[PDB]
């Protein structure tokens, strides 16, 4: 529910993508299911692991609107010719009404992921703790979004029965992390 | 004249008598140019002559098919190709020579992996 | 050789194409002891960790016939097997455990193993028997202790 | 294909042959006169080539007597040095200035490396196409096949050859290839092509059997020039015609007996390659409605005046071609006054033509 | 040790060395067509990183005829891929994902059992 939740046509507004504040505020770490997974079993065969909080945190941190470029760049959904383009949430109240009409009329599940509940879960940013263990405690070794994203998006790719030749489309730029001193910049 | 064949993709031969005998003829030069001794050049020598001097003997194809047996006479074209080819060929490898490899220990040997004692 | 046309192939073959058609006839040399790990296609761990026993199978106690052991073999490793969890069968993940391969003297069998890259180890050869006399008469014998108290 | 034995006698033409040598054949004689209906299996094209002094000639005839195919003795510079009535021009040749000097293969094989060799080389390709063409005249209008012995395609060879020994330059090879370029796209490729592979060797024991007087003495015929024109024919020529055109290649027939090679042709099959349209062999050959056999008839038979007008192609760059215009206004008093060039062949009245007062007739497919 | 023998496809070092080259050529510009045409994760510089791995297992190889199999065999799957009858799963099969590694130090193996 995190890159269909962003892939998905009712989060957008024909083609738009309202993030909060532009999701320049926001900051991320996320973690590929697999590498959580194994964390989990990993946990499960030693005894010294019981009794303490662990932290499934990625390797690298990024901003929410560094990301969903990124996709959209991967995704062939680039301004330039798709129209992509991002709000600020803030500013339409319309986004807000689908979510509201989309909790309610749906019984079973809300369609594209999208209801209230969700949206406060996109502004937070990532609070990773300092001294509390993380899943290299574990030993696991996670995996870079670089390195799964660009797999994971290939079925929902736009303009995807062109039949390219190659180089027809160009390999999109990687995204750039947030260093550390920038996070205080960025927060003031 | 036979009407067909009866063999699909093989047509009716016009002068098989003519075309036979060029055959013959044009193996007995290809055999000639191999050594006496070699027992190839003994047995088509003495059989071509066989299926030759038939060809000229008979003058109706019916006929001709039961002198040689061995078939129709479109096949027996068919079989006079080939022996061209292979004398031909065969003037290549000269196979009468003496045995160009010889037979490794054990290698036909069956049944296989018991203990020989000297 | 006779008048019937020439091959177009080799006739029109540039002299390049038939020199390397002659050295491809060849006979080259090469040295007999090799290597053949690369193409056979054992996984790769196999060949380090598993020994090959080149061994004559051992003759059946309970039985006098003898015709099946006329042979030497090869057996590897008697790797682990466990219980089966669900219906207690015997597993194994053991592939080559399975094998077994007969041959006629122990240097075919060695030239075999060295080909295929197993590291191996021979059994001593059982020593031909020495001769027994097993002669008849001397179970009834007048002074000497073979003399049998049965019959 | 079909030899006399085979028929058991001679040619029986399906129809009346054309005749193609005094009636033109345009579009309106097309209408009531058609094409296919005089094709046989006999109807095809048989080009017998090979190395210099092969017995390529002695074998064509009676090669050519066999199969009752049509016989084109091979094209030579007298086609050009002979005028109808027969007078001798290189008997002019005092009087020309030296570039417009007669040049003839005696000439060749004495001063190869004079520069009216670029021209003499050029002329032979000239005059192989314009047989060439005859040839394919006398198989469409009469449906009898001919037999040629060096076919347009296979002249570029000793051009070629003569390049690599240096007797050419690059300029006079670089106008070669643009006149066959623009020239031989034109041309129906033969159904069948004969080679008779002389070793290197026999071929110069063999010219001296001739015991021609210019070539025994010459110096051309050496083992370089030689071996170029084997490589020429085998890596260049045959790979590229065996696309067409079948191929069959004999130490030398001419030693050999043709008996044995006219039985060797009827067992090669045509029409297995017709099933395919777009099969490469015998491509050009391949007609599919009434209307193709007779414009290749009527571009071959009505405008083959246009085929040799392609030979124009301006090229001035190049030295040795270029003929000056003080020796051309010279070389033409001299060419065009000599006895029977003053008019057409067939009204020069001081050779002995008579009744031109009531004579208005001219040849078709004739010169001027 | 020698004996004699009919070659491969190579009668010297060289040519062999000459032919195990362009077999590299043909894969090295073969992976970006890859990539695109199967639905796998790895990426071009990881593909070509496999490329260098796996000519490298074979680093001890001298016999001749025994290059000529690696190459006969190196080219059937090349022709297999630069075709697309190897299936999106046997194309992945060259990196062995899902079998997670084994430790190899004494100690972990011991104490998870053989
Ligand atoms: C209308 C919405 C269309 C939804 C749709 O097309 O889903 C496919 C597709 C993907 O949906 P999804 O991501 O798989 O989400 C699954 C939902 O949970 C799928 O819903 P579910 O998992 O809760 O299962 C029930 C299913 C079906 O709804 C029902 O169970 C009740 C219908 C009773 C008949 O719900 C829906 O499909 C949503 C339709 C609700 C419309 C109710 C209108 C009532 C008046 C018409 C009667 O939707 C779209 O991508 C765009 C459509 C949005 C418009
Ligand atoms: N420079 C040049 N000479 C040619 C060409 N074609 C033929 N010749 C010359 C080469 C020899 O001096 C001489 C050989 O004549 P041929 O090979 O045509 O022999 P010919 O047709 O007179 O009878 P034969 O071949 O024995 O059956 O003519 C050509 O295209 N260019």
């Amino acid at each position: 529910r995190f890159l269909r939740y962003y892939a998905h046509i009712w989060r957008r507004q024909f083609r738009s993508m309202p993030l909060w504040h532009k999701g320049e505020k926001t900051v991320k770490q996320p973690v590929y299911v697999s590498d959580v997974a194994q964390a989990i079993i990993n946990a499960a065969k030693d005894p010294d692991s019981a009794g303490r909080i662990y932290q499934a945190v990625g390797p690298k941190r990024y901003q929410l609107s560094e990301l969903v470029d990124w996709f959209h760049r991967l995704m062939r959904k680039d301004q330039k010719r798709w129209g992509y383009m991002r709000y600020d949430m803030r500013w339409d109240p319309t986004f807000l009404l689908k979510a509201k009409l989309n909790s309610f009329i749906c019984p079973g599940t809300p369609i594209g992921g999208l209801h209230p509940a969700r949206i406060e879960r996109e502004a937070v940013t990532d609070k990773v703790l300092t001294g509390v263990p993380t899943l290299e405690d574990l030993g696991v070794t996670l995996t870079t979004m670089e390195q799964q994203v660009p797999w994971e998006l290939r079925p929902y790719r736009a303009a995807l029965y062109y039949d390219a030749e190659l180089g027809e489309f160009e390999t999109p730029s990687p995204p750039k992390c947030i260093e550390a001193r920038d996070e205080l910049r960025l927060f003031a | 004249i036979k009407a067909s064949t009866g063999l699909t993709g093989l047509a009716v031969s016009t002068n098989p008598h003519h075309t036979l005998s060029a055959l013959y003829g044009k193996i007995l030069r290809a055999v000639s140019k191999m050594p006496q001794d070699a027992s190839y050049r003994k047995y088509t020598e003495q059989l071509v002559k066989q299926r030759a001097d038939s060809v000229a003997q008979h003058k109706d194809i019916t006929a001709l098919e039961k002198a040689v047996g061995c078939g129709q006479v479109e096949e027996l074209i068919v079989q006079a190709e080939n022996e061209l080819i292979l004398a031909r060929k065969m003037l290549g490898w000269k196979p009468w020579e003496k045995l160009v490899q010889a037979a490794p220990a054990k290698q036909w040997d069956w049944p296989p992996a018991q203990i020989m004692e000297p | 050789t006779d008048g019937g046309p020439l091959d177009p192939k080799t006739a029109l073959a540039r002299p390049e194409e038939l020199e390397q058609r002659n050295k491809l006839s060849g006979k080259i040399t090469v040295p007999t002891a090799v290597n053949l790990s690369p193409i056979s296609g054992v996984p790769e761990e196999h060949i380090r960790e598993r020994r090959v026993r080149i061994h004559i199978p051992p003759k059946n106690a309970m039985q006098s016939g003898t015709d099946n052991v006329n042979t030497w073999q090869i057996e590897f490793d008697n790797r682990e097997r466990w219980e089966n969890p669900l219906m207690g069968w015997a597993s194994s993940g053991d592939p080559l455990s399975n094998m077994n391969v007969q041959f006629g003297s122990p240097e075919e069998a060695i030239t075999f193993c060295e080909r295929n890259g197993w590291r191996w180890y021979v059994d001593g050869a059982a020593k031909p028997k020495k001769e027994r006399v097993k002669n008849y008469g001397i179970n009834f014998a007048w002074n000497k202790r073979t003399r049998v108290s049965t019959k | 294909i079909s030899g006399k034995t085979m028929r058991g006698g001679p040619r029986v033409p399906k129809a009346a042959p054309y005749p193609y040598k005094t009636k033109k054949y345009s579009v309106f004689n097309a209408i009531f006169d058609k094409t296919s209906k005089r094709f046989d299996e006999n109807s095809k094209v048989i080009c017998v080539e090979g190395p210099i002094a092969a017995g390529k000639s002695k074998f064509a005839k009676e090669l050519a007597e066999e199969l009752d195919m049509e016989y084109y003795p091979a094209v030579d510079l007298d086609l050009i040095y002979i005028n109808s009535y027969g007078y001798d021009m290189r008997k002019l040749d005092p009087q020309l200035p030296p570039s417009c000097r007669s040049y003839d293969v005696r000439n060749f094989c004495l001063d190869p490396s004079h520069d009216l060799a670029a021209q003499f080389q050029i002329r032979m390709y000239m005059l192989r196409y314009s047989q060439y063409i005859d040839a394919l005249q006398h198989v469409l209008s009469t449906g009898q096949g001919v037999v040629l012995e060096r076919s347009p395609y296979s002249d570029f060879v000793f051009m070629e050859a003569m390049f690599r020994q240096g007797y050419l330059s690059r300029g006079a090879r670089s106008v070669y290839n643009e006149l066959r370029q623009n020239t031989i796209g034109e041309l129906l490729k033969p159904h069948l092509v004969i080679y008779l592979d002389l070793p290197v060797d026999a071929v110069k024991k063999q010219i001296k059997a001739r015991n021609v007087d210019y070539e025994v003495q010459s110096k051309v015929f050496s083992d370089a020039y030689l071996s170029d024109l084997e490589q020429l024919y085998k890596q260049q020529y045959l790979k590229d015609i065996s696309t067409h055109a079948e191929l069959l290649i004999y130490d030398w027939t001419a030693g050999g007996e043709t008996e044995v090679v006219v039985e060797d042709i009827e067992r090669i099959d045509f029409n297995q390659f017709e099933a395919d349209i777009h099969n490469k062999k015998m491509l050009d050959w391949r007609f599919p409605l009434e209307a193709e056999w007779c414009e290749a008839r009527i571009k071959y038979c009505h405008e083959k005046p246009d085929l040799m007008n392609y030979f124009n192609v301006p090229r001035f760059d190049v030295p040795e071609l270029v003929r000056s215009a003080d020796d051309g206004k010279v070389w033409r008093d001299v060419w065009f006054n000599a006895p029977g060039m003053k008019y057409r062949p067939g009204y020069n009245a001081d050779m002995g033509d008579e009744g031109l007062l009531t004579k208005t007739k001219i040849g078709i497919n004739q010169g001027i | 040790a020698v004996q004699q023998v009919r070659p491969i496809l190579s009668v010297d070092r060289e040519e062999a060395r000459k032919r195990a080259l362009n077999l590299y050529k043909a894969w090295y510009r073969q992976i970006p067509y890859i990539v695109m045409d199967y639905d796998i994760p790895m990426t071009v510089e990881q593909c070509r990183d496999k490329l260098r791995e796996e000519f490298v297992k074979h680093r001890n190889v001298t016999d001749i005829r025994v290059i000529d199999m690696l190459v006969i065999k190196g080219q059937m799957e090349l022709k297999e891929s630069v075709e697309i009858w190897k299936q999106k799963g046997h194309i992945m099969r060259y990196w062995k994902e899902s079998q997670d590694p084994k430790p190899t130090d004494f100690l972990s193996k011991f104490i998870q059992g053989v």
